[PDB]
């Protein structure tokens, strides 16, 4: 149901320092 | 170097 | 990790570390996948050439935390095992094919900002995302070099084409497995290394925005050398066996 979604993240609307490589490379 | 947890877990 | 950066605070809260109780020590990481299951290697509780066999009262589970030694109050939660299941085609023998395991919590953790369960691939987010080049990213408590750090480390890392994983070693591939890390010519570098194992490689899908566990730290020779690489469970190849054992107990 909400796996995945970080609270201090996702569901805040916030990136992390470093998931645009992962999503770069995608 | 871990420190001490609490008793009670262990 | 070797040359990992800090985490962030609440970046992976799926992070478990496997804590023996005596001595007390960090075993492996692992990853909380729901409020009452755990995954990890089976190598880190089983392992018979080093005489390893871990049972449920070995051991710790501790969850929400951010430094490695210290006991996290009001942050981290401790819990005990109830059970420990290891697929029964691990093969410790040979290569450590099926290298996965799951651990049964004896009562629920709840859920907060530091802690919270990844999700489990399904067949067109593994066809999706486990393509070579793609990255993913690897988190653990550690050693930095093949000393341990005061905190979770994070590294991301490629997937590597199976053919190159192939040729990097003489032990057995088998399908059940994937390998990662950058080419020795790629410029970057990193790794898990000793302390890592059982810990999660997760990818971000950007279909849906929702971390996916799609390995878990299994094996390597050394700790970021050229022309190695780190070999991961791949964690969808074996989801039957994981929905059989968590509908079948819990
Ligand atoms: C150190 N090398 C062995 C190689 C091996 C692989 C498969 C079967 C037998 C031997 C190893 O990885 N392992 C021997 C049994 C357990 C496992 C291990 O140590 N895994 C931990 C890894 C953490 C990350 C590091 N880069 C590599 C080792």
């Amino acid at each position: 149901a909400d796996c995945g979604l970080r609270p201090l993240f996702e569901k805040k609307s916030l990136e992390d320092k470093t998931e645009r490589e992962l999503l770069e490379s995608y | 170097d871990f420190e001490e947890i609490p008793e009670e877990y262990l | 990790i070797v040359e990992g950066s800090d985490a962030e605070i609440g970046m992976s809260p799926w992070q478990v570390m496997l804590f023996r109780k005596s001595p007390q020590e960090l075993l492996c990481g692992a990853s909380l996948i729901s409020d009452r299951w755990v995954l990890t290697a089976a190598h880190c509780l089983l392992y018979p050439p080093w005489d390893k066999n871990f049972t449920e009262n070995d051991l710790l589970v501790r969850i929400g935390k951010h430094s490695r030694t210290r006991y996290e109050r009001n942050i981290e939660k401790i819990s005990m095992l109830e059970k420990i299941y290891i697929h029964p085609r691990y093969n410790w023998r040979e290569n450590l094919d099926r290298d996965i395991a799951l651990m049964k919590l004896k009562k629920p953790v709840a859920f907060s900002d530091y802690i919270h369960p990844v999700c489990l691939p399904d067949r067109e987010t593994a066809a999706s995302l486990l393509q070579a080049g793609y990255k993913g990213r690897v988190t653990g408590w550690g050693n930095l070099k093949e000393g341990q750090p005061s905190v979770l480390q994070v590294v991301n890392l490629p997937i590597v084409e199976r053919p190159v994983c192939k040729d990097s070693t003489r032990i057995r591939i088998t399908d059940n497995m994937f390998c990662a890390g950058y080419k020795p010519d790629e410029g970057k570098r990193g790794d898990a290394c000793e302390g890592d194992s059982g810990g999660p490689f997760v990818m971000k899908s950007p279909f849906n925005n929702r971390w996916y566990q799609m390995g878990i730290v299994s094996w390597g020779e050394g700790c970021d050398r050229d022309g190695k690489y780190g070999f991961y469970t791949h964690v969808f190849r074996l989801k039957k066996w994981i929905q059989k054992v968590i509908d079948q107990f819990g």
